[PDB]
């Protein structure tokens, strides 16, 4: 669902903040399947808005997408439609008319089942593929009718059978309500099922767990056959928390997912000791190495964790772990993956002695800006303007800014003479501003003393056209940090025209 | 061709080396180069070019300086401009330790007008500082409508690189008059493509923007 | 498996992958052979992913350094990635253009996409 935790006064900035970083994290990590050519604003999610109507803006939807997704991977993967979406689309609750192609895709199917067992299978995949264009509660009926009789007559030893049928049983008993006569087999299948060799059939049974779990307030004897499996996942994430290149890919993350999901929507429902052995386990698996822990396993379970985070159902105590777990992972050196905790930290000084706290994560975030690939830069530079801006009074941050501006284990001090601009111009209130000229006499005091001629010259051209009067110097400030070396005689003399601008601003 | 083409073999090695030590051999030597110029271009042609006219007989050296600037310093291989400007560097230093008499005799006054006439009239001067340096002491031996001048001086050009800063000095202007300053006769077209992605940037953030409306 | 990350679009990986495998083609070729057409992929791509994404002193390992510091394998690719270092150190474009004009016939596929990765975002 749509957050709690937006649509404050507060949310809408943090909104903003993480829109910029998960958009260059798209730039940077994602499959562009959607996309053919090779722009940077080129984030689109084909979620529309639900008698269909238009189409959601990808800013809207920050933290909307699935657990089970990889990020901006475009295929059918076993959770295209919500049954949210089977239960408010089409009003059932407990041009192409593509409703009498369904009708006779059941007539056809329902006949077939009730042939070799090849087509069964794939009748029944293609039933389960199907289903999601179903538009009347009477065909999920039908469905559910003779996908038990298939139960029934077929043999028990057909495991193929099995993962083709189990997400289609429980999405089509998942649709209807979710009554003991119904709950009794679908449970019995699930517990059965997870018991298996094969291991697409564990992957659909968990889809089938996923969709018996979704939406249905479900039975108080049928959520005591809950804790299968979540000692089966305790069991599996237990095994795989070492080791992730060895086991498998998608059983971890659709397992994630569905323990994301069971944290987030069920607490009540488990104990907090499995919310807390979760927690731990995917902070052991952030903390693997580049080649043991794959990149979409990373960021799916770190969007999990966040996900869970801006959820208000989380204790204090956890929430400070994934603090802690979230800066031990920004100290990490490849650059999606900083940034990806750097969006774990954000959230983290968002759903919040603690002043000392914060000149330690800045002081992180500008040691990040020190060492770093200029992408991962350039993202910083964007963020931390409004970031300084509006987190803690200006003095402090204008130390930070002073000190570290003009350090020569700098590798390049461009950006960081844009985020001085933007710092300066968020920092013009009037009696404010009566602080900036202080700020700019003492730093000027701080300038007097020499680094190398025209890169000292160049600092100071850019600190005073950084802090100056409205109209037109301020515009300038593009040209100014065009040329970042190579003095030359026209910047002494828009040095100088800016020096002497700023001896009569006083 | 073949001669400077086959220069890693020791007989026409030291065969270079022999017309080294020979005046009119290397000035006859570099009239032969400067009478096939155009055939060498490729990179390989072009380094052993370089290799075989890096040390030449102390006289003639004068007249190389004249091959390092007219021929062989435009080439946009810039380990061959900047290996022609070492050298070049080299041989005035090594015209300079010579006699006056020497010099002043061999390299004529309107010559040294040629070349730098067409170092100042080409962009050349302004890349390498130390050759014009050099050839400059050899001579020395012997705000609103400025901000529009600032934004026609670095909008209104052949080319650049830097982009983004072009457009974000086309963000403010004063947004009555775009088309007036975008619309004229020689504006950057590659300017043009950020312009429209920051416009977009705008619009899509909040209230709406005349970079892309003019764009 | 470095092809698999250039396709991937994880370029970081990539360098990691063409230092060890140029760490291993050197304890390996004294080159031999293949070896050496390894050592040949891994200088020329290494260059290309240095000028692409370019690091700070931090993160710039001496393996780096020290290949940086041999250009700013045959003859004429050596002196034209030699001069599109100088080219993009100094930005030049136009420059640029005319390398990648004739350096499109001496690269492969991959190594035309890293060329014009780099050509695209100094631009």
């Amino acid at each position: 669902k749509p957050l709690k935790a937006l649509d404050t006064r507060f949310g809408r900035k943090l909104s903003i903040i993480r829109g910029i970083v998960e958009q260059e994290i798209q730039a940077m990590v994602s499959k562009r399947e959607n996309i053919a050519t090779h722009h940077l604003y080129q984030a689109w999610d084909p979620v529309p808005s639900l008698t269909t109507g238009a189409l959601i803006s990808h800013e809207k939807l920050l933290l909307q997408i699935n657990p089970e997704r990889e990020l901006g991977s475009m295929s059918y993967k076993l959770g295209q439609v919500s049954i949210h979406s089977v239960w408010l689309g089409n009003s059932i609750t407990p041009g192409v008319d593509i409703h009498s192609c369904s009708q006779f895709l059941l007539e056809l199917y329902s006949r077939w089942i009730l042939t070799p067992a090849i087509l069964i299978s794939e009748v029944v995949r293609s039933l389960l593929v199907v289903s999601d264009l179903f538009t009347e509660r009477n065909q999920f009926e039908l469905m559910y009718v003779t996908l038990t009789e298939l139960r029934r007559v077929h043999p028990s030893e057909d495991e193929i059978l099995a993962q083709y049928l189990v997400p289609a049983t429980c999405k089509a008993a998942a649709v209807l309500g979710m009554d003991k006569a119904v709950a009794e087999p679908v449970s019995r299948l699930l517990e059965s099922t997870l018991r298996s060799s094969h291991l697409p059939s564990r992957v659909g049974a968990l889809h089938g767990v996923l969709y018996v779990l979704e939406c249905d307030l479900l039975d108080d004897t049928a959520k005591q056959l809950i804790p299968v499996i979540s000692d089966y996942l305790l069991s599996n994430l237990k095994g795989i928390a070492h080791c992730v290149n060895i086991h498998s890919q998608q059983h971890v993350l659709v397992m994630c997912a569905t323990a994301f999901y069971l944290i987030e929507n069920y607490p009540l429902d488990v104990g907090p000791e499995f919310s807390a052995s979760i927690i731990q386990m995917c902070g052991v698996m952030l903390s693997g190495s580049e080649e043991s822990t794959p990149s979409i396993i990373y960021h799916c379970a770190l969007r999990g964790l966040e996900r869970l985070l801006l959820s208000e159902q989380l204790s204090r105590l956890d929430a400070e772990s994934l603090v802690k777990l979230s800066v031990d992972r920004v100290n990490v050196h490849s650059p999606h993956r900083a940034m990806a905790a750097l969006g774990l930290m954000l959230t983290c000084m968002y759903t919040g002695e603690s002043v000392i706290v914060a000149m330690e994560r800045v002081s992180v975030l500008f040691d990040r800006i020190r060492k770093g690939f200029p992408c991962e830069a350039r993202v910083v530079a964007r963020i931390l303007p409004q970031f300084l801006d509006d987190f803690f009074p200006p003095q402090d941050i204008m130390n930070k800014v002073i000190g570290e501006f003009l350090s020569n284990q700098q590798p390049y001090p461009q950006f960081m003479a844009t985020v001085v601009y933007k710092v300066f111009q968020t920092l013009h209130s009037t009696g404010q501003s009566s602080m900036v000229r202080d700020w700019v006499m003492l730093s000027l005091s701080n300038f007097t003393q020499r680094a190398p001629v025209a890169m000292a010259t160049w600092s100071l051209s850019c600190f005073f056209v950084s802090a100056s009067t409205s109209p037109w110097v301020a515009a300038i400030l593009p040209h100014v940090i065009s040329r970042m070396g190579k003095l030359e005689q026209v910047d002494v003399n828009l040095f100088c025209l800016v020096a002497t601008d700023f001896y009569r601003h006083q | 061709q073949d001669l400077i083409s086959l220069s890693h073999e020791p007989p026409v090695q030291d065969f270079i080396s022999a017309v080294h030590r020979n005046s009119a051999a290397s000035g006859l030597f570099i009239q032969a180069i400067q009478s096939r110029c155009e055939n060498l271009s490729t990179p390989t042609m072009l380094k052993k070019t370089l290799q075989c006219l890096e040390g030449i007989h102390l006289s003639q050296s004068g007249a190389v300086l004249t091959l390092y600037v007219d021929r062989l310093l435009c080439t946009p291989f810039r380990v061959l401009a900047r290996m022609v400007d070492i050298l070049a560097c080299r041989r005035v230093e090594m015209l300079l330790a010579a006699n006056l008499q020497s010099s002043m005799a061999q390299l004529p006054m309107e010559e040294l007008n040629r070349i730098q006439e067409y170092l100042q009239s080409s962009g050349l001067a302004q890349r390498h500082q130390r050759l014009y340096s050099l050839l400059d002491r050899f001579r020395l031996s012997t705000d609103k409508d400025w901000y529009v001048h600032l934004v026609k001086s670095q909008c209104w050009t052949r080319s650049d690189s830097a982009l983004l800063e072009g457009a974000e000095l086309v963000n403010r202007i004063p947004a009555e008059d775009m088309n007036a300053f975008m619309m004229n006769s020689e504006f950057n077209l590659s300017l043009l493509a950020p312009c429209l992605s920051l416009g977009m940037s705008e619009i899509s953030g909040g209230q709406k923007s005349a970079l892309f409306e003019a764009a | 498996a470095a092809s698999c990350q250039l396709l991937a679009r994880d370029y970081t990986g990539a360098l990691a992958v063409f230092t060890r495998m140029q760490r291993l083609a050197r304890e390996h070729g004294s080159a031999l052979g293949a070896f050496s057409d390894v050592l040949v992929r891994c200088e020329v791509s290494r260059v290309l992913l240095l000028l692409l994404l370019q690091p700070p002193p931090a993160k710039l390992l001496p393996e780096h350094a020290q290949t940086l510091e041999k250009y700013s394998l045959p003859e004429e690719l050596f002196l034209l990635l030699q001069s599109l270092v100088m080219a993009t150190h100094e930005k030049d474009t136009e420059a640029i253009k005319s390398l990648q004009v004739e350096m499109w016939p001496l690269l492969t596929a991959e190594q035309n996409h890293l060329l014009h990765l780099v050509l695209q975002e100094t631009i």
